[PDB]
């Protein structure tokens, strides 16, 4: 919610592969991948904050 | 671990949880702060 | 076409004359879009996804797409005793061969 | 594999690739790649689009 992220910030994190076959510290990284749903929908947790500027 | 019943509770809402995942903490790669571990995959997913 | 050095531009033949084009329009593809690691002159370095074909192309000064497709079996060798699809964050390190970005030639 | 990324304010692409086995379970007794115009409906699990607590 927009009343939750007001006091929070995006952070940088290490990635095993930044697309060039080499690791780096990225503005975007995957913290967790969740697939409990059986309809095939994936839930991805990232360091980016979407919907908040 | 890796078998049905690896994680158990008496009722869905219970806070009393049994688990045996054989979770072992491993040494991090040099120059990093990530936390590696060895753990069995859920026995529930295998069963399904 | 003026023989200057500009990393953002490529030149191509157009009938009887050389012509300029944006490097941004350059692509390499197999079964899926490839990542270009660097270019110089007639040589392109890229990391491609597994597939049976390889193609290259670019957009010219007239906004016309040009490409060429050739058959090519692309299936990289296995390093170690495990078959993986991506680089892990933690693991063992083994000897391998790569192409260096150096232009010393 | 799973890859996520975004475009920076400087028009620079950033992304990270992580290993992830993605192969959804079979619902029913037939293996299909898309939902049909005609068929039967079975129980399954999904994620709700709501952002409520």
């Amino acid at each position: 919610n927009f009343n939750v992220y007001k006091a929070t910030r995006p952070y940088l994190a290490h990635c095993p592969d930044c697309g060039e076959g080499h690791s780096c510290h990225s503005p975007v990284a995957l913290e967790r991948i969740r697939n409990e749903a059986t309809d095939g929908t994936l839930k991805i947790q990232v360091s980016l904050q979407i919907g908040i500027k | 671990p890796g078998q049905f019943g690896d994680i158990q509770s008496r009722t869905p809402e219970s806070k009393d949880v049994y688990a045996n995942t054989q979770l072992v903490l491993q040494r991090p790669a040099a120059g990093t702060v990530h936390v590696p571990y060895s753990q069995a995959p859920s026995g529930f997913k295998y069963w399904l | 076409t003026d023989d200057s050095h500009d990393w953002t531009k490529l030149r191509y033949m157009d009938n009887h004359m050389p012509a300029d084009a944006e490097r941004a329009g350059l692509f390499v593809r197999t079964s899926a879009p490839c990542t270009i690691t660097g270019t110089m002159g007639h040589f392109i370095l890229a990391r491609c996804p597994k597939g049976e074909t390889l193609t290259v192309g670019f957009t010219d000064s007239r906004k016309i797409s040009h490409s060429c497709t050739h058959p090519f079996h692309h299936d990289p060798p296995v390093i170690g005793r495990e078959k993986f699809h991506s680089r892990p964050q933690h693991g063992k390190e083994l000897p391998c061969s790569t192409y260096v970005q150096s232009t010393a030639a």
